[PDB]
C-alpha cells in the first residue's frame, strides 16, 4: 500500500533506470510465494527492500 | 458529487486520510495474470489518478504490444 | 539599592537650544558599544556607525544592533546621561518607563522589537554630532512591516501600504531617499532565494517538472514522513562540474546570516498597570523584561 | 529564573585517583549537557559512556541531534564532593553573569552570539579522561554563531558526496587556515540532516517566487555596474551561470491577483523555513558575550562574561 506509492514517486523523480522504461504494478499472490521460493512465516518476522533488475533479451547484459 | 460526500465520512469516521483511503474511493483497475514458473495466479493493478501502466494523468509515451 | 547604571558624560560647550532637545529626549532607545559604567557620548552618535567613509545603511543598522547593546534613558542631568542597559540593569528592577517614536498605538501584553528608523533626527549643533533613535514598534507587525518595505524594492525592478492595525489606518508611502536607503536589503533577497530556487531545483531536477496537486503531494508526503526511506527519494544518482556543495555552503551562511538579522527577538514586552491599556504615540509606557 | 536561579549538582563518585582530582579542577569553566533539569546526578551520567546511543557510538554529525535533545549547562565551581552547575535553557544565575573558559583555537568578540560544535578541529582533540572512573569526558568547543553555521554547513555537504559514487575542508575566519579531523559519517544521522534540510527548502517556494525568479536577468546586468552586486556571485554560485543559460520570464496572470499580494507571501513564508535553518541543523546561539571592564578581544584560553541571548 504505503510501498505501492511510495514506488510511484520513484518513477516520477526518475530515480528509475530507463528513461523510456514503464512502470507496472503487481501484487504476488502467497500460493505464488510458496511454490516459486522462500517460506510465508520468514516475512511476517512497515517495508522491506527488494533488489530488482532488468536482463535483455538474448544478450547478457542486465541492469 | 457524492465522492466529496464520500470524503468527509472517511475524514470524520478516521479522524484523518492516509493517500490509501485515496486511491481506493476513485476507482481501480484489477486484472488477472498467471505465473511461468510455479503456474499460480497474480494481480496486476493500474491505479486511475497513477503514474503506471493505465493512468489518467501519466502517459507520455504509452507502450503498445505490437511486436 | 544593587541597581546598574551607565553614566554618559556629555562634552561642555552646549548652547541653550541643544540641550532642551536633548531634554525632551527622556525615554528612547539608545545603542552602546559595550556595558561600562562612564563612557562618552561619542560612541551613541551615528556617527560612530560608519565604515568609511560611508554612513551605515538599513542592513548595516540591522547588523549593529546585534552587536551593540539596548539600553533606555532615564532622567537626564545637565551634568551626564544615565541610562540603564536592557539585558543586564533590568533584572533586578523590573520597571523601566518608555516613550514611543512609534505612531501605532500599543495594547498590554505585546512583544516589541526595536526596528531601525527607515519607517520615518536629532542632530546637535555645538557638539558636532547626529543621533538616530530606533522605533519601538510590535514584533508580529516587526516582521510584516519590514518584508513590506521589500517588497516594493521588488517592484522597482494593488496597495502595499495597507497596514491595519488595532483599528487604525497606516501610509507606508507618506518617498525619495528611503528608496535608495534601503536597496541593499533587496539584493540579498533575490541572491538568497535565486541561490535558493536553483541548488534545490538542480538536487530535485523536477519539482516543477512534477505532476501537478497530486503526484506532488505524494513527492511531498513520502519527504514529510519520519521512515527510514529518505535519501533514495532525492538524489538524481573534460566537462566542467557545476560546484554544487560548495555553493550549497556559500549560500547556507549567507540564509545563516540573514537568520540573525531578521529575526528582530521580543527585546521588550510592556504590562500595563494602573492605567489605560492602550498606549498611544508620545506616551511613556512601563517595560518589563523577561525574569 | 527563580529569584536565586536553579543550580544543579552532579556528585562525584568516593573512588577517586588523586591525578584525576586535580583534572576536574581544570574544568572550571566548561559546557555540559544535562539530559534533565533533576537536580542531583551522577558524574557518569555526564560523561560519554551515558552520552553514546543503544550500542552505536555517534559520530561527529550525529552527535549535534545528541545535543538539541539534551540540556547544555556551564560549570560554575568545583567542590572536593561535587561539581556545581547552572542550566542555560533555565534562567542561568541570581546575577545574570557566567563565566566561560574557551577552550577554542578563535577568540571572542563583544556581542557576538556562542554557538557550540563537538571537538572536530585537527590536533587540538582534548578530552578529559577520569581513568580511576573509567570515563571519558569530550566537551563541546564554544565557537561564534556565524562559524558554528559555517561548520555544520561543511560536514552536512561532505555527506551529500558518500551518496553519490573536491574539496571541502578548509575554512577561513579572521585569516586563519584551519581544517577540520573527520573519516566517517554513519548513514543514518546523514538522512535525518537531509529530511530536515529538504522539507525546508521546499517549504519557501510559494508563488511569489516565479515573480523573483524574472530578476535574475536583472541582477547579472547589474553586476556589471556596481562592485557590491558583484559581491553577490562570487562565480562560485549557480546563480551567475544560471543567468548565462535560463532567460525566464513571468507568468500572467495569477488567479485573485486583485486581492493578494504573491511577492509578499513569497517572503514571509522564506523567512520562516529557510532563513530558520540556522537554528535547526545545530542548536540556538543562547549566549552572547558581554565584557563589562571592555575587553574588545577575549582571548582563547581566557574566561570571559556571559550573557543570555533572547
Amino acid at each position: 500500500m504505503n510501498a505501492h506509492l511510495a514506488n510511484e514517486v520513484q518513477y516520477d523523480l526518475g530515480h528509475v533506470p530507463g528513461r523510456p522504461s514503464s512502470l507496472v504494478h503487481v501484487i504476488i499472490s502467497s500460493e505464488c510465494l510458496a511454490a516459486a521460493g522462500i517460506p510465508l512465516a520468514a516475512l511476517m518476522r512497515a517495508n522491506f527492500q527488494v533488489e530488482i533488475q532488468t536482463r535483455a533479451h538474448a544478450t547478457g547484459d542486465c541492469t | 458529487s457524492l465522492v466529496e460526500w464520500l470524503d468527509r465520512g472517511w475524514e470524520a469516521l478516521a479522524g484523518g486520510d492516509r493517500p490509501d483511503w485515496l486511491w481506493s474511493r476513485r476507482s481501480i483497475s484489477v486484472v488477472l495474470r498467471h505465473h511461468y514458473g510455479t503456474k499460480q495466479r497474480f494481480v496486476v493493478v493500474s491505479y486511475e489518478n497513477s503514474v503506471a501502466w493505465g493512468g489518467r494523468r501519466a502517459r507520455p509515451p504509452l507502450l503498445s504490444s505490437a511486436l | 539599592a544593587d541597581g546598574f547604571e551607565t553614566d554618559i558624560a556629555i562634552p561642555s560647550g552646549i548652547s541653550r537650544p541643544d540641550a532642551a532637545a536633548l531634554q525632551r529626549c527622556e525615554g528612547r532607545v539608545v545603542f552602546l558599544p559595550t556595558i561600562r559604567r562612564q563612557l562618552t557620548l561619542a560612541d551613541v552618535a551615528h556617527e560612530s556607525f560608519v565604515s568609511g567613509g560611508v554612513s551605515p545603511d538599513t542592513l548595516g543598522l540591522l547588523l549593529a544592533y546585534r552587536r551593540r547593546f539596548p539600553a533606555v534613558i532615564t532622567r537626564v542631568l545637565p551634568t551626564r546621561i544615565v541610562a540603564c542597559p536592557l539585558d543586564v540593569g533590568l533584572t533586578h528592577a523590573g520597571t523601566v518607563n518608555l516613550r514611543n517614536t512609534s505612531p501605532v498605538d500599543l495594547c498590554n501584553g505585546d512583544p516589541i522589537s526595536l526596528v531601525p528608523p527607515v519607517f520615518e533626527d536629532v542632530r546637535l549643533d555645538s557638539l558636532d554630532l547626529t543621533l538616530r533613535f530606533p522605533v519601538p514598534l510590535p514584533s508580529p507587525l516587526a516582521r510584516e512591516i519590514v518584508a513590506r518595505l521589500v517588497a516594493r524594492g521588488i517592484r522597482d525592478l494593488p496597495d502595499l501600504n495597507v497596514l491595519y492595525y488595532n483599528g487604525s489606518r497606516l501610509s507606508l508611502l507618506a518617498l525619495g531617499p528611503v528608496n535608495a536607503e534601503l536597496r541593499s536589503l533587496v539584493l540579498n533577497m533575490v541572491y538568497s532565494i535565486t541561490e535558493g530556487t536553483t541548488i534545490i531545483l538542480t538536487l530535485i531536477p523536477r519539482l516543477f517538472a512534477l505532476s501537478a496537486q497530486d503526484g506532488y503531494v505524494n513527492a511531498l508526503l513520502q519527504m514529510q514522513s519520519v521512515t527510514r526511506e529518505a535519501a533514495q527519494l532525492i538524489h538524481p544518482e573534460g566537462e566542467r562540474r557545476l560546484p554544487l556543495y560548495e555553493a550549497l555552503v556559500a549560500w547556507l551562511t549567507h540564509a545563516g546570516q540573514l537568520g540573525d538579522t531578521l529575526a528582530l527577538a521580543p527585546v521588550v514586552r510592556v504590562c500595563t498597570f494602573d492605567g489605560a491599556a492602550v498606549v498611544r504615540s508620545g506616551d511613556m509606557a512601563p517595560v518589563i523584561r523577561y525574569p
